[PDB]
């Protein structure tokens, strides 16, 4: 029982951080997005 | 218009002249329908050219350069450079705005400023951007009487109306943001 719960703990880690790293990842493009956000709210105030 | 003129022994070259000559240009130039055709008349007939008083009381007959003139905004090979003609210019600056509205921009092309107030224009305009666009838009030149001040007359409009109140640069905003502010008011 206690290897493959280890086994399991190990690949749950391993994917945790590999998707901790997709999630930051995801919100700096979104703190980028953000720039974008700012520039296309620019372009909205000439259209308004 | 002073070089075809100097080619024809009307030669113009000082400052006073460089007027003398605009006013030529804006009494007696006019956009031919047809280039060829009215190059062919001129050629063969002389009820093309008219008389002008120069400040001294001498008087010149200016011919075929009433019309060559104002083509060059639509060949500007003439002048040397290598740009689109007027006709161009529009048709290929509607061909870059979405399918979707040049239509209406076709229905809706405007003729304004000094150098607009030539005969025949609207029409060589018309003629040129049927000739260029799809024969399924509605092409349609609006070219009005004092279209050499609309210019004016729509910040007139603009600025009279109750709701463009609001729109202004107040002393107070310049003086909190600076010039920048000019940025997000004005457009």
């Amino acid at each position: 029982w206690l290897s493959a719960d280890f086994a399991q703990e190990r690949r749950w880690k391993r994917g945790v951080a590999r998707k901790v790293v997709r999630m930051v990842i995801r919100h700096h493009e979104e703190q980028r997005q953000k720039e974008e956000r700012a520039r296309r709210e620019e372009q909205a105030k000439l259209r308004r | 218009l002073m070089k075809i003129l100097t080619e024809r022994g009307y030669s113009f070259t000082t400052t006073a002249e460089r007027e003398i000559v605009r006013d030529i240009k804006e009494k007696l130039c006019y956009v031919a329908l047809d280039f060829e055709q009215e190059m062919a008349t001129a050629a063969s007939s002389s009820s093309l050219e008219k008389s002008y008083e120069l400040p001294d009381g001498q008087v010149i007959t200016i011919g075929n350069e009433r019309f060559r003139c104002p083509e060059a905004l639509f060949q500007p090979s003439f002048l040397g450079m290598e740009s689109c003609g007027i006709h161009e210019t529009t048709f290929n600056s509607i061909m870059k705005c979405d399918v979707d509205i040049r239509k209406d921009l076709y229905a809706n092309t405007v003729l304004s400023g000094g150098t607009t107030m030539y005969p025949g224009i609207a029409d060589r305009m018309q003629k040129e951007i049927t000739a260029l666009a799809p024969s399924t838009m509605k092409i349609k030149i609006i070219a009005p009487p004092e279209r050499k001040y609309s210019v004016w007359i729509g910040g007139s409009i603009l600025a009279s109306l109750s709701t463009f109140q609001q729109m202004w640069i107040s002393k107070q905003e310049y003086d909190e943001s600076g010039p920048s502010i000019v940025h997000r008011k004005c457009f």
